[PDB]
């Protein structure tokens, strides 16, 4: 289809070793959390458990595509 | 000599070898025989 | 040589297959039928 073409065009000449704007400006990352549960707070080992859905979002000007679909929703494969 | 002969033999065996398919994939079932040499039964926990 | 045909089948199935895309990404909704067989209900 067309989503495969979009994904293959985004990853051509792409270097996942370099952050976006590697010599321009810092990358702004917006972070959200969703606490599923805060586990047992045992004082013996001075720790506590927590389960979260950690979400980060930023801007990568290399993953910019022109198409009639607005968002690519993917797995952990990419 | 005797080493490169076995090397080419194993390379011939493994060239065009589909690991996704069992022996006789569309045929009769393959027989697998089991052996077990028990070294220790460590801890039987109730 | 009844092993080459199934290899060609499996290679044609995977020729141009993109496992980053769910089946029916642009036309329908992927409907997964689930099943659970509990072999042992643990402690």
């Amino acid at each position: 289809g067309d989503v495969t073409v979009i994904l293959n065009n985004l990853l051509e000449g792409y270097d996942n070793k370099l952050r976006p704007d590697i010599g321009v400006k810092p990358t702004l990352i917006h972070t959200d959390m969703y606490v599923n549960s805060i586990g047992p707070v045992n004082a013996i080992n001075m720790e506590y458990t927590i389960d979260i859905f950690f979400a980060q979002t930023w801007y990568d000007r290399r993953l910019k595509f022109n198409s009639t679909i607005k968002v690519l929703r993917l797995n952990s494969n990419m | 000599s005797n080493m490169s002969l076995v090397k080419e033999t194993v390379d011939r065996l493994l060239k065009g070898y589909d690991i996704r398919l069992r022996p006789d994939f569309g045929g009769p079932p393959v027989a697998v025989g089991m052996n077990i040499d028990i070294a220790s039964i460590d801890m039987v926990s109730e | 040589d009844n092993t080459t045909v199934f290899t060609r089948i499996l290679d044609r199935l995977l020729d141009g297959y993109d496992n980053r895309l769910r089946p029916g990404l642009g036309e329908r909704v992927t409907e997964v039928k689930t099943d659970i067989f509990v072999t042992s209900f643990g402690p």
